[PDB]
């Protein structure tokens, strides 16, 4: 969990680097790639009702970074953009009626909202992503692909001026390695371990 | 592991004054001592002393006020005799500005990183903060304290007595009395620089100069 | 099975190389070398009941990178997506009902999840991969495959900088070689030692 | 932390002078501190101090009178013991050029910035402005007071003692300026430079004046 | 911040005049004084002094008489104690290209630029044109004024005393009688100028000159 | 493998001195193993041995305390007889910044990497910790303890011995410096430098120091 175990490889390549620039790197590298590997994965359960634009609870280090899949009192929602709500349905700012939720819109960063409001359970299966400032990453970070993590963090370290660390051929190596790792695991939200195969949707 | 001694029977040998009349015994012992000094600040590998010692609580330390620099921080000794972690330098400016406050977080049970600047050679600060009094083992250039007595022991390797000999008889021929003589003074200030500049062994002194990592 | 096997080569074109450096490139090369060639095979049973993500239990100097298949009580299960249950099986995370297993998804990084929940013995035949700290590598990377994980973590060593190591025609050159010998080995999981024919699936 | 002591045995050794009966004691010491200070200028990293000061309301600071130069202000003490946030150095025309009244702010806890010119030595400005007398450790470069007595103790190095030696016979051999034509003095006084060129320990003398940060 | 009789007294023990005889004491002030002089000018970090000045109105102003070369101006003083606007260099000929009567242009209560050239030292202009004496900070290479008594106090720095001694032996040493000697004059000449060239905290003499900002 | 004797029969022909009245055996034996020492660390390729050395346990090591620096660990020696395992060379910081504990690492029956820097002379780091005194050959700069009889045995090389003759005559001569001053025994020193830097085979003094591994 703690970053300790992605500093033997930075300082193996940096030898030197402070700790805490090196957690800082290491976090957003990780931030890097929970946005294109899309793998960290969480649940929650909380209640929302009488026209309130509630906000999503996360992991103390983390944040949700994109919602899978949300459903209310266990009805399969439809996420739409604000915009289209206005193209197909009007009035939706304006009026207050209650009724079954049939579309979700995310009008703020992290409050979702329903256009029937209506009191209820909402269970959220969102995505999840690691804050700047997390002390400990998640498992499936550090304990199997600490690799690559590390070599975001490498480029980000190497890329820093007038020091000891400089070296621009090593960071655009470990830059470009990193981009190749990504792209090869940006399949793994629909594969998995499982190799459940990826097929297009066929639309009549 | 010489005796002071060995170096000052040489001294009387050379100096035509085997009696220590003239050049007294307490004086030639004197020029030992800043011979030992002298030769500790030339060439660093001369005495380097691995020294345990505890650390004030914080992220501030203060070097043994009997330490020329420090060069290595090798081993955070842990509790009793156990060697515990090792300590590798680090960059006291990118600790400043990540984490501004790094002096005032929890203070930790063995230290992590060390930085010390050539500029400031008393201070040397470590990361994170000492706690209770943590000792670690410090590889400093170690000052030879004094040379009190004739018997007294030199702890420096026992091949810069050439050395020693030939600064004893710089600084003693420098003398103002009819009993010494100058020119031999600068011919042995040269000796004794070109004794330094041909130890092959430890720290390199002509060509390469306080590069030795 | 010692990394003391691998050492050898890497002290011949790496001149004195620490041994934990060492053996960190040979773990993290023998990594890649699992990702691409997927060699390694295990096999493991456990029992699943009542709607508990069981975690797979694996080898200590190993993890599960990707499971063959999956068989309950004797059947042949089919790994799916996530997503396929959200759009074709609604209710698959509100539902309780208990029945006999069709489908696997793997919500979490090791965890599966049977469509229906039942009570009984679940196979897993699965791919294996080296944890980033291994101390014995398992006797197909090592007493076969030596020269191929040697040259991979040569170029890691070799590409370290401010180091006698440091050379980079030789590491490019290593890492050409471990790139197209994984490549030649790519399809021995089909092929294997058998000369197992290679023929796409029909669908008429 | 030598006593004057030892250095004025010293320079009553070379000079064949034991009672002090020409070179009074008086003026040895002032030649001792007169050396400190110059020896301190020639190679900052000889004496350097960090000294804790409270700071002035308003953006315009002056550092301690008795100080040549400082080098780095690293700690922003906080109230009482607490070390508090630290401080990194910026430029000052930057901060002028934009917000043009940054001296006007409004005062702060704990001084963020602070800018340093080596052609203004005694003049050092923090951002924000500091408040109410907060107290900032600075690593200044301190000047010797002086030597009084005998008994009094020079804080500084101690090979830094034969360097103050040599530089004693310079200031005593000059005023026999006569025998030859003061080569004597001018042999000292190379003595005394090279001492200090070769001071591998140190910040370099022989490279570029003030490159070393 | 030391007074002159300390630097008299080490003149007086240099030359083989204690009692000040044949170099009278108004003599060895004099040279006090003339090496103050000769040292600000040679570095100018030696004696920089931040001093309010009022501003004729206009957008001509001359530096204060007793100032050798103005090189900073820092801080456009608000009315009473508030620090106010700060101020930027220039260049005075594109200043004068665009708006030519920038002279007439009216007067603000604040001026936002100078421009100071170096081939005129005693005049700096102002943009704009300063209104009813407004004050403004202004850092310049102050000269020493004199050193009339004995007990008066020298504003330069300390560490300058060896300099200041070694240019009172040139000065001295140079008279034409028989107590004074030629060639200890251009020795301590060299040595002054040795002295002031190793000055590794300052601005630098020997490698950089002129070329601080 | 010479004696004492030969050496001192050599330098008591040069000078013309066969019964040792000016120099007694005691101090010509005493400038034989000065310059033995001398002459180790100017050239090491003149006094290696092998010698089997225990190691406490510990990844912390002592080389033996008379020997200047260890060059090559190229066996470690297996319980009695048996020539065991060899070692290789390796970088301390590498082993520092991953598996940091790697002192506390469980100790081995053999050890398999060495580290040594060439600052540090007397310590050397083994990788894993030694465990119960496993005794490895060691390839040091052994210091020839001393000279106390005339046929005591010097353990060095046959030309070496000439060498010491040269050295001695430099030692010796400058004991009456007033004729010529020194110019004798810096003639003697030229050419016991000449004679070392003319050694072919031999680690090249001539060349740069340390340079050969």
């Amino acid at each position: 969990k703690p970053l300790d175990v992605f500093m033997p490889i930075i300082h193996r390549f940096a030898p030197g680097c402070p700790e805490p620039t090196a957690f800082a790197a290491i976090r957003e590298a990780a931030i890097k790639f929970c946005e294109r590997t899309r793998l960290w994965r969480c649940d929650d359960e909380f209640n929302v009702g009488a026209d309130e634009c509630a906000e999503v609870a996360v992991p103390y280090g983390a944040a949700l970074y994109e919602m899978e899949l949300v459903q209310f009192n266990g009805r399969n929602m439809r996420p739409v953009s604000t915009q289209w709500l206005d193209e197909q349905v009007p009035d939706w700012r304006t009026t207050t009626q209650s009724g079954q939720a049939q579309y979700v819109t995310q009008q703020s960063e992290d409050t979702l909202t329903f256009v029937p409001a209506e009191a209820g359970s909402v269970r959220v299966y969102g995505l999840l992503k690691p804050t700047l400032d997390a002390d400990s990453l998640p498992d499936l970070l550090a304990d199997t692909y600490r690799k690559t993590i590390a070599d975001g963090a490498l480029s980000e370290l190497l890329i820093i001026p007038g020091k000891a660390w400089m070296s621009a051929d090593l960071a655009v190596f470990f830059g470009t390695r990193f981009d190749r790792e990504l792209d090869r695991l940006s399949t793994k939200t629909i594969k998995g371990q499982q190799r459940a195969p990826v097929r297009t949707r066929a639309q009549f | 592991a010489f005796p002071a001694s060995v170096v000052l029977s040489r001294a009387a040998t050379l100096l035509q004054d085997e009696d220590h009349e003239r050049w007294t015994v307490d004086e030639l012992l004197e020029w030992l001592t800043d011979g030992t000094r002298e030769i500790v600040v030339r060439k660093p590998s001369a005495y380097m002393k691995t020294t345990t010692a505890a650390l004030v609580a914080g992220s501030k330390q203060a070097l043994p006020e009997d330490a020329i620099q420090l060069i290595d921080v090798p081993r955070n000794l842990k509790t009793d005799g156990s060697p515990g972690r090792a300590v590798t330098a680090t960059d006291r400016r990118l600790l400043d500005t990540e984490n501004p406050d790094w002096h005032s977080m929890k203070p930790a049970g063995q230290i992590r990183h060390y930085t010390y600047d050539s500029n400031v050679p008393t201070v040397f600060y470590t990361y994170p903060p000492a706690a209770a009094g943590v000792q670690v083992e410090l590889v400093c250039a170690w000052r030879h304290p004094a040379l009190t007595t004739q018997n007294d022991v030199v702890q420096m390797g026992a091949e810069f007595v050439s050395a020693l000999v030939s600064w004893c008889l710089y600084r003693a021929s420098s003398k103002d009395s009819e009993f010494a003589n100058g020119a031999v003074a600068a011919a042995h200030y040269s000796a004794f620089s070109d004794a330094l500049g041909a130890q092959a062994t430890g720290t390199p002194t002509t060509q390469a100069a306080a590069a030795a990592a």
